[PDB]
C-alpha cells in the first residue's frame, strides 16, 4: 500500500543565540502511514521531555508532526534529530545547523 | 463547529 | 483576507485488541482551535486555542457528541473497507477524511469540499459543485451509490453553506485579535562562503501568519529558479510559520542577486540583496 518516506527538518523557533532559551523543533512531514517515532538528542543522548503537534495531514494525504522540546543552546552543544519510519532501513538523523 | 454524522459508513 | 474552516481525521486500525485510534483536529485558517484523540484521558474534545477555551459547556457536550459519533462511524468503515478490498484481519489500515468551508473577505462562502482516503490513496470525494462525487475503485462507487442513496451530498451541501461558514463568521469576531491579523514576514539575509569562489546566499522570512508566502530569488531583474533551495513552510511552534529560500552565487557578484517575498500582510512586495 502507500508508503512515502518523511521529510525531516531541525531548527528552533527562533534565531538560536548561546545562553538563551529557545525551543529545538524537529518537523516530520510527507510522511504515510502515522508511526513514526522521533527523537530529539543532545549529544547523542536523547531528551526526555519532547511534545509535538496533533496528527493532521496534507491535501494529498501525507501525515506532517512538529516535535518539540525549550532548550538554551550553547557553541559546544550538539543537538539532533532522530527518525524511525517503516520507509527507513535504518533511523535517519539530521543534525541541527543554526544556519538552516 | 461539527456537522454530525449523516455519513453512513462505506 | 479570505478565510476557511476545516477538519481533519485520522482512523488507523490496530488489529490484535481493541478499537482504532482516532484523532480528529479543527482549523480556523492556520490555527488550530480543537482535537479528540481516541486515547487522551478525556474523552473529550478538547481545546487548543485561547478563544474556543471561552465557549459553552453545551458546544462542549455537543462537539464531543458529534466527534465520537464521527469516530464510531470510521471505525466501522475499516471493516468494510478491509472486505471491499479483501484484505486480512492481521494488517493496519488508515481512513482519513477533510472537510471545509472557504469563505471570501466578504464572509460569504466561496467553496465547500469533503474528502476521503483509504491508506493514503484517494477513496471518495465531493465535487466543487456539492452534489456529485468521485468515486476512485469500484469499492468506492459502492460507496457512492450508498451516499447517493442516502442524500448525503444534499446534507452536506447545507453544511458547508450553512452552518460551517456561519460558525466560521463567529470564530473570525470572536478571535479577532488572533485570526483577523496578518503577522508580515521578518525578512533578512545571510552569506556563507561555500569556497574561495561561491558562496551560499540565504533569505529568511520568520515568524509570519498565515502561512502562504512566496519566495522568490532572481538575478539582474530575472527569475533565478535555478541553483534555488526552497524549504517547505514549517512551523516555528507558536502559530506563526517560517521559510528560507538560498541560491549558490559565484563570488563578487552578490549584488545582482534578489530575493523576493510576497505574503497576505505586505502592502508592496519585499525585494532585499545583500551589501
Amino acid at each position: 500500500m502507500i508508503q512515502r518516506t518523511p521529510k525531516i527538518q531541525v531548527y528552533s523557533r527562533h534565531p538560536a543565540e548561546n545562553g538563551k532559551s529557545n525551543f529545538l523543533n524537529c518537523y516530520v512531514s510527507g510522511f504515510h502511514p502515522s508511526d513514526i517515532e522521533v527523537d530529539l538528542l543532545k549529544n547523542g543522548e536523547r531528551i526526555e521531555k519532547v511534545e509535538h503537534s496533533d496528527l493532521s495531514f496534507s491535501k494529498d494525504w501525507s501525515f506532517y508532526l512538529l516535535y518539540y522540546t525549550e532548550f538554551t543552546p550553547t557553541e559546544k552543544d550538539e543537538y539532533a534529530c532522530r527518525v524511525n519510519h517503516v520507509t527507513l532501513s535504518q533511523p535517519k538523523i539530521v543534525k541541527w545547523d543554526r544556519d538552516m | 463547529f461539527l456537522p454530525s454524522d449523516f455519513f453512513p459508513s462505506v | 483576507g479570505s478565510h476557511s474552516m476545516r477538519y481533519f481525521f485520522t482512523s488507523v486500525s490496530r488489529p490484535g485488541r481493541g478499537e482504532p485510534r482516532f484523532i480528529a483536529v479543527g482549523y480556523v485558517d492556520d490555527t488550530q482551535f480543537v482535537r479528540f484523540d481516541s486515547d487522551a484521558a478525556s474523552q473529550r474534545m478538547e481545546p487548543r486555542a485561547p478563544w474556543i477555551e471561552q465557549e459553552g459547556p453545551e458546544y462542549w457536550d455537543g462537539e464531543t457528541r458529534k466527534v465520537k459519533a464521527h469516530s464510531q462511524t470510521h471505525r466501522v468503515d475499516l471493516g468494510t473497507l478491509r472486505g471491499y478490498y479483501n484484505q486480512s484481519e492481521a494488517g493496519s489500515h488508515t481512513v482519513q477524511r477533510m472537510y471545509g468551508c472557504d469563505v471570501g473577505s466578504d464572509w460569504r462562502f466561496l467553496r465547500g469540499y469533503h474528502q476521503y482516503a483509504y491508506d493514503g490513496k484517494d477513496y471518495i470525494a465531493l465535487k466543487e459543485d456539492l452534489r456529485s462525487w468521485t468515486a476512485a475503485d469500484m469499492a468506492a462507487q459502492t460507496t457512492k451509490h450508498k451516499w447517493e442513496a442516502a442524500h448525503v451530498a444534499e446534507q452536506l451541501r447545507a453544511y458547508l453553506e450553512g452552518t460551517c461558514v456561519e460558525w466560521l463568521r463567529r470564530y473570525l469576531e470572536n478571535g479577532k485579535e488572533t485570526l483577523q491579523r496578518t503577522d508580515a514576514p521578518k525578512t533578512h539575509m545571510t552569506h556563507h562562503a561555500v569556497s574561495d569562489h561561491e558562496a551560499t546566499l540565504r533569505c529568511w522570512a520568520l515568524s509570519f501568519y498565515p502561512a502562504e508566502i512566496t519566495l522568490t530569488w532572481q538575478r539582474d531583474g530575472e527569475d533565478q529558479t535555478q541553483d534555488t533551495e526552497l524549504v517547505e513552510t514549517r512551523p516555528a511552534g507558536d502559530g506563526t510559520f517560517q521559510k528560507w529560500a538560498a541560491v549558490v552565487v559565484p563570488s563578487g557578484q552578490e549584488q545582482r542577486y534578489t530575493c523576493h517575498v510576497q505574503h497576505e500582510g505586505l502592502p508592496k512586495p519585499l525585494t532585499l540583496r545583500w551589501e
